[PDB]
RNA sequence: UUAUUAUAUUUAUUCAUUUAAGUCAACAAUAUCUAUUUACUGUUUUUGACAACAUGAUAAGGAUUAUAAAUGGUAUUGCAAAUUUUAUAAUCAAAACUAAUUUAUUAUAUUAAAUUAGCAUGUUUAGAUAAAACAAUAAAUUUAGAAGGUAUUGUUGCC
């Protein structure tokens, strides 16, 4: 599930490691799904803003508008 | 402009419902197509040219949509200040459009 | 339904016990916090385990080529600075640039408790063994 | 044998009038004719079901710090309260008084109509608050323990019927209450002008006279009494240089009809 | 795709339901290409469906939950 | 009786119904003015035009918040809410950072060891002293603050 | 069935009981109410 | 009281009163405590016109008053208690046992719906119900899809 | 987006190493926004009034 | 406008392609 | 502050057990599992390992 | 890289022209908005999960924000936080009241206008009626519990009570 | 009905909305699996259809018609109008000008939260109609330092046939010169003569000197307001 | 009052069912809760 | 409930191992409210920012005759820890006091002061049913 | 390998009768296809695999023949034996997979997981960074950090 | 074992939470012909829905009536309509486990804002044991149809 190997091993966010006692130990918001996976959410973004970022070829240059391009 | 017509149309709860279902209609959605603009002056001048109307859209990003500047006004609650209130920003957004 | 049945009462000066015991536990607090802290802190002032794990590429690699080089000279004085934390050395070992995205994707790095040991952790008895008198959240020594 | 939760009464009816009025036969309610409401109770019990109704800041309860408990029980054991010297010493007084809880006349809007800050829901309307005479909310006289009881409590009795008014009222009842029950024409004709706000209206004719139109309007709307007419006298006037027609009608239709003509 | 729109349509229970879509897309188009493909299931449509959510099920979809004798 | 209900409210019954209820005033919507950019919105606080939604909305009324909280309160009141760093002054470790970032930049050189008491064997903490006695600080409240 | 009354304006088992409509039938407009314009009363209000 | 004539079918009922005044006074006191909220924390310049010391006096004075303020209503809306007016069963919202549009709990909404006084249509248990807006993201599409009616639908101004 | 001037900027980060290795905190408590906070939760989805999921208002 | 608009109650304005009711 | 020399009820408390059941219960001594990988027979373990062919 | 974001000023330029920062300001004069000085570059991350069309469900809108942190504590959450008057919670708030009759008048006017008297909840009759069938039958349960014992403790002048065998 | 080209109006279909109920129809409390395995789907609904009415103008004997259809509504049905009205709007340039920058950009300094509260004063901004003729001004000269044209000026006031200096211009709406009615550059009052050579010593005679309210001048003159009468502790 | 010829009533008091048939198929299928249940057809 | 422990044992039932959702637990049982993870002493269960105001309850809104024990948010201060007065704090059976004050409380609110769950349990509390339960636990042994 | 945590292992069978769920895989057995066929080794048993899968897969929806009563029961011994060598033909294939892999990484120099052996490279289980003392079947203490059987450079 | 049709069949297991009482009645303020009604005062005799007994009432639970659109039950599960005759026990902010009727996140990357979980590293290893046949993919080691009861809502029966 957690297996570090998951998510690009972003996974090591959320993971509690070895025998937990699950009353004592172990983080609560690592329990709930819906905050595991709007974290997810995040990340799973992230991938896609930094490929979206990374074919940046092009730079943004203003320009007035008469000697623009037609 | 919804009024009720149910349960909700007569004893005590009249008006505190009747008040509540026009707050939730606050709105007024003010429109108007931007090539309409493009018409003359009473100084003479052209009102909205290709250079102008550019100032328009950036001024108001996700605003003007389909080529029709869209205004919702939900401020105030009375609909005929939204009106009034609208009509304000609406006018100062052309001010500067016409710059 | 199993009708609420009472619990009888607290017991007679036990509040008492409870005064007495609330307090000198938290006077206790004090030097397991005065302990717990101390190991945190003197455990950030000391050198650790290197983070990499040497199987994996590009830390196969023999000391004298490889990224070891620049590991040896471009940045060598500020990896010790660091004193070979996880957090700081691939934040550093990021920054430098000089091997590429290779960071993440390819280089493989220690678990996190295999990467608390301190320097010259030889005995992997170690890594389980740490003090339990002080309360750090694993990241003490 | 004989058991109730209160001992003594008092009546609500005037000494001089009961003499004579005690003749007419009074057609009760006819399940439960004796009617024993708040108003029949006397102003030492009246305080300590007072206290309590409410979860935290009631006084009644003894945590609530206003409490007159001096020694409680806790599960078996006895409590001491920590009178105010020891207490000023750890938590720094920060105090304002009354004046900081009422809230100003503009802000009604905002805090849906209540000027008054209180733990209960000060009503101005008589009838949800009344005790014995037509509940009168005060704002200066606010105060913890709330002596003139004009405030909707949680669980005194005869609650429900009082609180279920509050449920049912209309959209403006806290503001139109509190515009009617004052500020009212003068019953010898003239209109009710003199407040200590006159500085404020000389301020618009000396604002509106300079032409500062816009400053007197977003001035204007502090004005909370009936204005007299020299305001809108000044008001009009600077709606005259640049033909704001529009401004002037809406004046107009402000001060007709809905500030008493 | 008309259907609920997913990233991915790497899985049979997707190809299945395009392998019917282009077959009734051939039949329209030439009539007398049914017959073939009649014969063979193509056109045919599965009524299979994956089991709608419910709390019951420990993992919603058809794996009750635990039980112990006293 | 015998089953003829209307498809269709019949014209007499429309024209019945809808003479029992009163035209709203409002509906009517006839401008030819305008409207009051300077006056309308700014009217008497009875009928305001009452501001409602998002706290963005109550322009004209945050200011009376600010100019109301301005006059009752008097600095001097206010000046005892202490922040928590403020008051984090006085901890014998009132700051060191924390592992996120920063766990190598903490040095011994923050940590008050005057204040307990180490002993060579353990290498541990034994007990501590005490800390309220012999506090002397310039600030107990702070500097700025002048009740 | 209890002491709690039932809502006869929002209970479909009474709303569509024989007592009153069904949801099938046409669902017309029964009777038209004309009462404010046969027999109106003045405004003689409370407040003054 | 004290059960002396008591006119209601069960005491318990009694409380959902009080926990109404709770959002009414939650009407009373939010805009004044979330203003204060919105001003306390604020470490950047309030606006060009409060910069520096009449920033930070004021915003001790503004904690102040909403901490010189009585009684003020500091409740967050789901610390309080989910009662039916019918049975005035105790709910906790959030769960199955809370029927959200209703605002009844389970055994008060179970009773009606068998014994029925409520319009509702029946779908099968095992279904995702007959709506299509629900069915394609699940219960958190459809709690986004009404923020974007509510609210988001409207272009600002 | 279009970013104040004078600023010391940041431009969003090309590769992934520098995507993981700043420090990012991750959602642990619970969720809120500003406008659905009302709905308190995905499941209870409060509705003042019941409309149509397209009820477009004009 | 009357309220019963001339459409109905008129001979002149019959329209002849109204099919009655019985016969749909 | 200075930490009572002996503590009154901190200790004098009841014993706290460790578990010493390595598995479901705390119950479940070492013992030789049915996961014991044999690696004299044969080139591979037996039983295999999960390999996974990336 | 991290860098500067540069402004040049559009007077001093070749070709003048206002340049887009220019309306990004002249926009928020005119809609009353809050330009934050210390927004991130780095951190443009769109909600996914609803303004992409692959994804199942697709809102077009950004429904929630990113970023992880994001809090009603927060001063920019607190300016954009809708206020709770007339919202469910209003309607709740009088449409959900013990008695449901009760929202719409108060029961003794009902009673007063429909009934000739005010009659008292189907629960005290029910407490009334067995009162008296018990109190007709059997005696020795009577446990004269009043509101106000003055009535009782104190009977008046006259009113002697007729001896009750 | 549902098409345009046959029908008038033509009703518009809208999906129904639907809130899905699920709750647990079980009562217990030693065992939670027979709550949740107990679950029942109950759902809410309501169905709309949109009529789409379409007047090449609007009547208002027409609209009164309609807001008159939620009356004789068949049974159990409420009904909500969305009227969609032209509505025409003057845009005058003399309330809003679309003038030149202000030489003094505002920055994002000027956009901090609460900058609608206390550094905008809300549109439309506020501008001097009335200017009165100083010494010596003519018509040409009046209507230079508005720069207005002088004929406009001559038709802007018809009750001003000669200059008096001293009395005040109705400025013309078509102005291009006309001034932010208030002065940016602080002033300040010396106890310098005024009235007679006696200073200002309380509160009201310092009203007097400006002619301005005690309150207003206690608002700018904040630490003169909390020490004393006009300051009472002199220099 | 309509009315239309009925087909089976079932009186369904908590005590027991009492269904009667004259058969047909069906149309709407009354239903009254005032203190006995009884469905109409 | 099965067993009473308040007044509110006899309404409200334990439903079963009930999952609530997070943060909605009903019961605000702070018993993690002492964790001590000396890294995070600082920002666990404290304020997320160091730069807010203090809670309401270490100071006095109005003329108070006096507070039987200040709240469990209250936190605590030097001024607390110097000026030594009785300070006390809402728990189980009775109340509890600062009697020894030190400036390692300064600055944490009282919620992560106090010990929740007292390690020693009373075998006068429960019944013999219930305490047998523990003889089981090896909490109370035997 | 970038799977490294410690392990859990099943039966070939149990594996096995997943089929077309992640024993036939149509992708993993394309993976140790190529796998097998750059090495130069011959797919014989992969494709001896594919076709006992591919037919199973097919012919998973059918109906068992009909069992008609045969007293000789040469049919439900033909049903058996036929069986049994479909699991064997499986067995040495499912064997065979995991042989190359394992000696494959001992020449891309891949550490594979916990409690595994490389015929040569790691004679006995090579375990490193483990949640245990010890080697967790031979009771040898670990050394830190986790040893390594390949030479260092690439 | 009587002459349109298949159980042998994986995927799982350490799980807990609740607080410190308060119902004995109703009252237009603007623009419709004027009421100070402005500030509409009359003194006090009862004991069910409760902390208690107090009839009804809808669930959980698979085992032998679909081939051209359906796999969850009535006997009953806390708060419900005729049995009263000690007694306020209701959510409010900041709050303490003993509880059968519960997916907790297991090693590339890991705390951002209403307050939210530090000890249990030890061969995904005791005994007990959990849940599928539904848009998916396992179709056979095999079935109506004869049978007894001291019980008498019946094997947790009686003797």
């Amino acid at each position: 599930m957690h297996d570090a190997n998951r998510f690009g091993g972003r996974t090591a966010y959320l993971r509690e490691i070895g025998p937990i006692d699950h009353k004592k130990k172990g983080r609560l918001f690592k329990r709930d799904l819906p905050t595991l996976q709007f974290n997810v959410d995040v990340w799973c973004a992230q991938q896609t803003l930094r490929k979206q970022w990374k074919g940046r070829d092009w730079d943004v240059v203003e320009m007035p508008f008469e000697m623009a391009p037609k | 402009e919804q009024y009720d017509n149910l349960q909700y149309k007569r004893y005590d709860w009249q008006g505190w419902y009747q008040r509540m279902v026009d707050v939730h209609n606050r709105n007024v959605s003010i429109k108007c197509r931007l090539d309409d603009l493009k018409r003359l002056d009473a100084y003479g001048n052209p009102f909205v040219e290709m250079q102008t109307e550019r100032r328009l859209r950036i001024l108001a990003d996700h605003r003007v949509g389909m080529g029709v500047l869209k205004l919702d006004s939900d401020k105030y609650e009375d609909q005929h200040d939204n009106i009034t209130y609208g009509s304000t920003k609406l006018s100062e957004l052309l001010a500067d459009a016409r710059k | 339904w199993a009708k609420p049945k009472k619990r009888p009462k607290v017991g007679p000066g036990f509040h008492e016990k409870a005064q007495k015991w609330r307090d000198e536990y938290l006077l206790d607090r004090h030097r397991v916090l005065a302990d717990s802290l101390r190991a945190y802190v003197d455990f950030s002032s000391t050198k650790r385990v290197e983070p990499w794990d040497t199987r994996f590429a590009p830390f196969d690699r023999v000391e004298k080529d490889g990224v070891y080089i620049l590991t040896r000279y471009l940045m060598d004085d500020k990896l010790q600075l660091c004193n070979y934390h996880h957090r700081p050395v691939k934040r550093m070992l990021c920054n430098v640039g000089l091997m590429g995205p290779q960071v993440t994707t390819t280089a493989r790095w220690k678990p996190y408790r295999f990467a608390t040991n301190p320097a010259n952790t030889t005995r992997a008895e170690r890594t389980f063994t740490k003090d339990k008198t002080v309360f750090t959240g694993y990241h003490h020594d | 044998s004989v058991i109730g939760v209160f001992s003594k009464g008092r009546a609500t009816g005037h000494a001089s009038v009961m003499s004579v009025l005690r003749y007419v036969p009074r057609a009760r309610v006819p399940w439960q004719p004796s009617r024993f409401g708040r108003e029949n109770l006397a102003d030492d019990d009246m305080a300590q079901l007072w206290g309590t109704g409410r979860y935290r800041t009631g006084p009644g309860n003894y945590n609530s710090g206003y409490s007159t408990k001096k020694t409680h029980a806790l599960e078996d054991s006895t409590v001491s309260i920590i009178p105010k010297h020891e207490l000023e010493k750890f938590m720094p007084d920060i105090s304002l008084g009354s004046k900081a809880l009422v809230t100003p006349v503009s802000l009604m809007s905002a805090r849906n109509g209540h000027r008054v800050t209180h733990d209960l829901i000060h009503s101005y309307d008589p009838y949800i608050g009344r005790l014995q005479k037509p509940a009168v909310v005060d704002h200066d006289n606010i105060t913890v323990e709330d002596p003139n009881r004009v405030g909707l409590n949680a669980a005194t009795l005869d609650c429900r019927s009082r609180i279920y008014r509050w449920l049912r009222r209309g959209p403006f009842f806290q503001e139109d209450n509190y515009f009617r029950r004052s500020t009212k024409l003068q019953r010898n004709g003239p209109v009710p002008v003199s407040v200590h706000e006159v500085p404020l209206m000389q301020r618009i004719i000396r604002l509106a006279r300079r032409g500062h139109l816009k400053a007197a309007c977003e001035e204007y709307r502090r004005v909370t009494s009936v204005p007299p007419v020299d305001v809108y006298r000044a008001l009009t006037a600077a709606c005259v240089p640049g033909a704001k027609l529009a401004d002037a009608i809406a004046i107009f239709e402000d001060g007709h009809s809905r500030l008493f003509y | 795709s008309e259907g609920k729109a997913m990233p991915s349509f790497a899985n049979e229970i997707a190809a299945f339901a395009c392998r019917m879509a282009v077959a009734n897309a051939i039949t329209k188009l030439l009539p007398l290409a049914r017959i073939p493909l009649k014969k063979a299931g193509l056109l045919s449509v599965d009524r299979r469906r994956e089991p709608g959510q419910f709390p019951g099920f420990v993992d919603g979809k058809k794996n009750k939950r635990k039980f112990a004798k006293r | 009786r015998q089953g003829y209900l209307p498809r269709y409210t019949p014209w007499e019954w429309i024209a019945i119904q809808e003479a029992d209820q009163p035209i709203i005033h409002e509906t009517m919507r006839t401008d030819n003015i305008g409207a009051s950019y300077f006056f309308s919105l700014n009217r008497s606080w009875r009928y305001k035009a009452r501001p409602h939604g998002y706290l963005r909305n109550y322009e004209n009324e945050v200011r009376d918040m600010l100019q109301f909280v301005d006059g009752v309160t008097p600095w001097k009141q206010a000046q005892k809410i202490r922040t928590y760093w403020e008051v984090r002054q006085h901890h014998p470790m009132p700051q060191f950072n924390r592992p996120e970032v920063a766990m190598h930049r903490n040095s011994a050189g923050l940590l008050p060891s005057h204040m307990w008491e180490m002993d060579k064997k353990t290498g541990k903490v034994r007990a501590v002293k005490d800390s309220v006695r012999d506090y002397q600080t310039k600030i107990p409240v702070p500097k700025w603050v002048q009740l | 069935l209890g002491y709690t009354p039932i809502n006869p304006d929002t209970s479909p088992m009474l709303m569509y009981s024989q007592c009153h409509w069904h949801y099938n039938l046409p669902q017309g407009m029964e009777r038209p109410s004309s009462v404010n314009r046969s027999l109106p009363a003045p405004y003689q209000p409370h407040h003054s | 009281m004290r059960h002396i004539g008591q006119d209601v079918p069960r005491r318990h009922t009694h409380f959902v009163l009080e926990s109404r005044l709770m959002y009414e006074k939650s009407f009373r006191d939010e805009w004044l405590r979330s203003l204060c909220q919105g001003l306390a924390n604020v470490d950047e310049p309030l606006a060009k016109s409060l910069s520096g010391l009449p920033q930070q006096m004021l915003q001790r004075k503004v904690t102040c008053f909403s901490y010189n303020q009585f009684g003020l209503f500091k409740v967050p809306y789901y610390r309080l208690a989910n009662v039916d007016r019918y049975y005035a069963v105790q709910g906790a919202l959030g769960t199955r046992e809370w029927v959200p549009y209703a605002n009844v709990s389970s055994w008060t909404m179970n009773k009606m719906v068998r014994s029925g006084n409520i319009l509702v249509h029946r779908v099968h248990y095992k279904g995702w119900g007959t709506d299509n807006a629900l069915n394609q993201g699940g219960w958190e599409h459809r709690w986004n899809k009404v923020m974007q009616r509510n609210a988001l639908q409207y272009n600002r101004i | 987006m279009q970013q104040v001037p004078g600023k010391v900027d940041q431009t969003p980060f090309e590769e992934d190493q520098t995507w993981l290795m700043h420090p990012i905190p991750v959602h642990q408590m619970q969720q809120h926004h500003p406008e659905k906070d009302l709905q308190d939760l995905p499941f209870v989805n409060h509705e003042q009034f019941p409309r149509s999921l397209e009820w477009t208002a004009p | 406008a009357p309220s019963i608009p001339r459409s109905v109650w008129d001979p002149a304005h019959y329209n002849e392609n109204w099919v009655d009711s019985y016969s749909t | 502050t200075a930490t009572p020399e002996k503590f009154s009820i901190l200790g004098t408390t009841h014993p706290k057990p460790k578990r010493n059941g390595m598995g479901r219960n705390n119950k479940m001594r070492s013992k030789p599992s049915d996961n014991v990988a044999w690696y004299d027979k044969g080139p591979v373990e037996w039983l295999p390992r999960p390999v996974r062919l990336t | 890289g991290v860098h500067k974001v540069g402004y040049t000023h559009p007077h001093h330029l070749p070709v003048p022209c206002a340049q887009r920062w220019d309306l990004r300001l002249a926009r928020a004069r005119i809609f009353q908005e809050y330009i934050e000085e210390k927004a991130p570059g780095a951190w443009q991350l769109e909600d996914e999960r609803h303004m992409s069309p692959e994804f199942n469900t697709f809102t077009g809108y950004p429904m929630r924000n990113l970023r992880p942190g994001y809090g009603q504590n927060l001063p920019e959450f607190i300016m954009k936080k809708r206020l709770p008057n007339n919202t469910h919670y209003e309607l709740f708030a009088r449409r959900d009241i013990p008695n449901e009759d009760n929202a719409m008048y108060g029961k003794l006017l009902y009673d007063m206008t429909i009934h000739g008297t005010s009659l008292p909840s189907i629960y005290r009759m029910h407490k009334d009626i067995n009162k008296a069938q018990r109190n007709d039958r059997k005696l020795s349960g009577n446990r004269f519990k009043v509101l106000n014992s003055s009535g009782a403790k104190s009977p008046p002048s006259g009113f002697e009570a007729i001896p009750d065998a | 009905i549902y098409d345009a080209n046959v029908s008038w109006p033509h009703v518009e279909k809208m999906e129904p909305w639907t809130r899905m109920a699920e709750f647990w129809t079980s009562s217990s409390d030693t065992s939670f699996t027979e709550l949740e395995m107990s679950t029942a789907h109950y759902e809410f609904r309501k169905y709309f259809r949109v009529v789409v009415v379409k007047m090449p103008f609007q009547s208002t004997e027409f609209e009164q018609r309609m807001y008159g259809i939620r009356h004789w509504l068949h049974r159990q049905t409420s009904c909500e109008f969305h009227t969609t009205y032209r509505r025409n709007v003057v845009h005058d340039s003399a309330v809003f000008p679309t003038e030149h920058d202000p030489e003094t950009k505002p920055s994002h300094e000027h956009h901090r939260l609460f900058s609608f509260a206390l550094d905008w004063q809300s549109a439309p901004v506020d501008y001097l109609s009335v200017e009165l003729a100083r010494e010596g001004d003519s018509w040409s000269s009046l209507a230079k330092r508005l720069g207005c044209s002088e004929s406009e000026l001559k038709a802007a006031n018809g009750a001003m046939e000669e200059v008096v200096a001293g009395v005040a211009v109705s400025v013309p709406g078509s102005a291009t010169r006309r001034l932010t009615s208030f002065s940016t550059t602080p002033s300040v009052l010396p106890l310098q003569q005024g009235d007679g050579k006696p200073a200002i010593t309380s509160w009201r005679r310092a009203a007097e000197v400006l002619g301005c309210s005690v309150e207003e001048l206690q608002q700018a003159n904040g630490a003169a307001a909390l020490t004393y009468m006009a300051a009472a502790e002199s220099g | 009052s309509i009315y239309f010829n009925l087909n089976g009533i079932l009186i369904w008091l908590n005590v027991l069912h009492i269904n009667i048939i004259l058969i047909k198929y069906a149309f709407l299928i009354l239903l009254n809760n005032l203190e006995y249940l009884i469905i109409f057809k | 409930l099965k067993i009473a422990k308040s007044t509110f044992g006899f309404y409200l039932a334990r439903r079963g191992q009930r999952k609530f959702p997070f943060h909605r637990r009903p019961h605000i049982k702070n018993t993690q409210a002492m964790n001590l993870n000396a890294p995070y002493f600082w920002s666990y269960m404290t304020a997320k920012s160091q730069s807010f105001f203090l809670p309401e309850e270490n100071y006095i809104t109005g003329d108070w005759t006096g507070k039987f024990f200040v709240s469990k948010r209250q936190v605590y201060t030097l001024q607390h820890a110097t000026s030594g007065g009785k300070v006390r704090v809402k728990s189980f059976p009775s109340v509890f006091e600062l009697n020894s004050p030190s400036r390692w409380n300064v600055g944490k609110e009282m919620n992560t002061l106090t010990k929740p769950r007292m390690d020693l349990i009373d075998d006068q509390m429960l019944t013999k049913k219930q305490r047998l339960d523990y003889v089981k636990a090896g909490l109370l042994p035997k | 390998n970038t799977y490294l945590t410690r392990s859990v292992a099943t039966p070939p069978i149990s594996v096995i009768r997943t089929g077309p769920k992640w024993w036939a895989e149509p992708e993993r057995m394309v993976k140790h296809k190529v796998m097998y066929f750059t090495m130069g080794i011959d797919q014989l048993p992969l494709r001896r695999t594919a076709v006992i899968q591919k037919d199973l897969k097919r012919f998973h929806m059918c109906k068992p023949p009909p069992r008609v009563g045969d007293a000789t029961g040469y049919k439900r011994s033909r049903g058996a034996q036929l069986t049994t060598w479909y699991r064997r033909i499986q067995y040495q294939e499912y064997h065979l997979q995991h042989l190359f892999v394992r000696h494959m990484w001992g020449l891309l120099r891949m550490y594979p997981g916990n409690t595994t052996k490389i015929q040569g490279k790691a004679d006995d289980g090579y375990v490193g960074y483990d949640s245990v003392h010890f080697h967790r079947y031979n009771r040898s203490p670990l050394p830190f950090p986790a040893r390594e059987i390949y030479e260092r450079r690439k």
